[PDB]
């Protein structure tokens, strides 16, 4: 019993940081191979990063893997992101591949400065490219990741935080979540909406743990929710197949948990569910799958 | 009544 | 910017993990130098009457045993036991054994989870030990011998491997010298969860991560004495508040003292009115002040 929103063990990840210094910049870089990538803002002084390269002495780097300093090779542009070719293979390598997240989904956050992991937590792409992460000055080049089937898929490296204090990465190719930029430039992240087949997923877990209270009676067709899901701060519900063995071993349909749903946006807050915000979005139907059953 | 959480 | 229940990095928590099987059972051990530890139920013949651990040791085959780390497998050389915990002898070494320390954590403290299936590390997260000496964690069957942790200077420091949940569904341990938090007994038998109260100290130590955070929709201009404080919280279910040198660096980088936290909290106690902080509704005692330091600043 219980739910808990929990990070993958970080034991293969931790192995692959290492620290990127450039002349009064400092922060994390991921090692993988023979090759570092970090948020190419470590080279910079709006920015024109093309310029910035191009004046760059690989000397002037300063990378290293506890107090083992590597030799830098060369170095290219990789959309927000620098590829650092170094004269070393990290032997701790692991499996990987490279994955672009969508929003709604979980991934795996290993906060680190100064080349070291000092935090791991779960966290879910939201609805507007963002993150409710937990990060001060240093954790650029912090990596985020899923673990499966013994393949460490990256798919965030940490870039920014924005004005209102939510985080902004890019995945592996370089390119930003949101189109956000990396300059100083103020910029004001988009409108963020409640996912809401994650909130269903959270509701099942309830259930199964023995929390009815909030259970509607009523019922609310998917399209319907849907229209009134966009004036309220939440998102459309788009898949529901994935629901079926939850729906299956609970007895409660989505159009009755949509219902429900809407209940509780009329007294939000009047309690809790499960010791959480009774709209939770944090929960994907894997996650609860998982941690329901195995 | 409490549980053990051994599996088999 | 932010606040999130995070762990520290688990990697040489989980190089200690071991799976342990005997007979019918199988569940979680931690392995350190020759030494496996894990909950003495594992022997148990039963799990729904009351097992006679003494008798069942007496009884025991060491050859019937299954210790394994990976395709590793490990020789029993000798079981001895060690409260609610068997002490079990291996003939390997671990050579991945870290520096590390046992400690018994008091509630109100933060500790991390490792939870473990199967002897392999599937998931870690941050928990808070509770005023009744549980945890609200997350574990279903296989889970027992799963290890609470702290790291402290490179030496792990272990607190907890996991032995039962409770009706409520809530999650109880042992410290590493075996003796059960809270007093529960490893038995399948009816053990009801004592009351629980919100740690007040905890409760402020997130106030203060709101503020710093530009959460200030809430703060009281009033104020209110610990004292007088202290005589409304034991009417409504929150520890009393004992010291407040904790809360110098935060009430000096916020320019809020306790006092009109303390006036927040009364108002807050009741309701949210409505509204969030930090995305919660009601207020959280999951966060030390210690914590909440080491996340705004390091």
């Amino acid at each position: 019993a219980g739910l808990r929103k929990m990070a993958q063990p970080s034991g293969v990840v931790e192995k692959c940081i290492v620290r990127v210094c450039y002349g009064n910049m400092a922060l994390n870089g991921l090692w993988l191979g023979d090759t570092v990538m970090c948020p190419r803002h470590v080279i910079a002084s709006t920015i024109d990063y093309d310029y910035a390269l191009s004046v760059l002495r690989l000397h002037n780097f300063s990378i290293s893997s506890g107090n083992v300093f590597l030799g830098v090779v060369g170095v290219t542009m990789r959309g927000a992101l620098l590829q650092i070719k170094v004269n070393q293979n990290n032997v701790h390598t692991p499996k990987y591949t490279y994955r672009t997240v969508r929003p709604g989904e979980s991934f795996n956050i290993l906060a680190c400065y100064d080349g070291a992991a000092a935090g791991v937590y779960g966290v879910n792409m939201r609805s507007n490219y963002t993150i409710r992460g937990s990060f001060i000055n240093g954790a650029a080049g912090s990596p985020g990741y899923n673990i499966n089937n013994g393949t460490v898929e990256f798919c965030y490296l940490h870039q920014l935080e924005l004005g209102s204090g939510c985080h902004v990465g890019s995945d592996l190719d370089g390119v930003m979540y949101g189109g956000y930029e990396d300059q100083p430039t103020l910029q004001v992240e988009g409108a963020s909406s409640l996912f809401t087949e994650n909130v269903l997923a959270f509701l099942y877990a309830a259930l199964i743990n023995g929390s009815t209270w909030w259970l509607s009676s009523s019922r609310i067709a998917v399209d319907r929710f849907n229209e009134w899901a966009v004036h309220n701060g939440m998102t459309t519900v788009v898949n529901t197949d994935c629901f079926s063995i939850l729906a299956a071993k609970t007895g409660v349909d989505v159009q009755r948990l949509l219902a429900s749903i809407q209940s509780l946006h009329k007294n939000f807050g009047g309690k809790q569910i499960l010791g959480y915000t009774s709209l939770t979005d944090e929960f994907t139907t894997g996650e609860v799958i998982r941690q329901m059953y195995g | 009544s409490a549980v053990l959480q051994s599996g088999f």
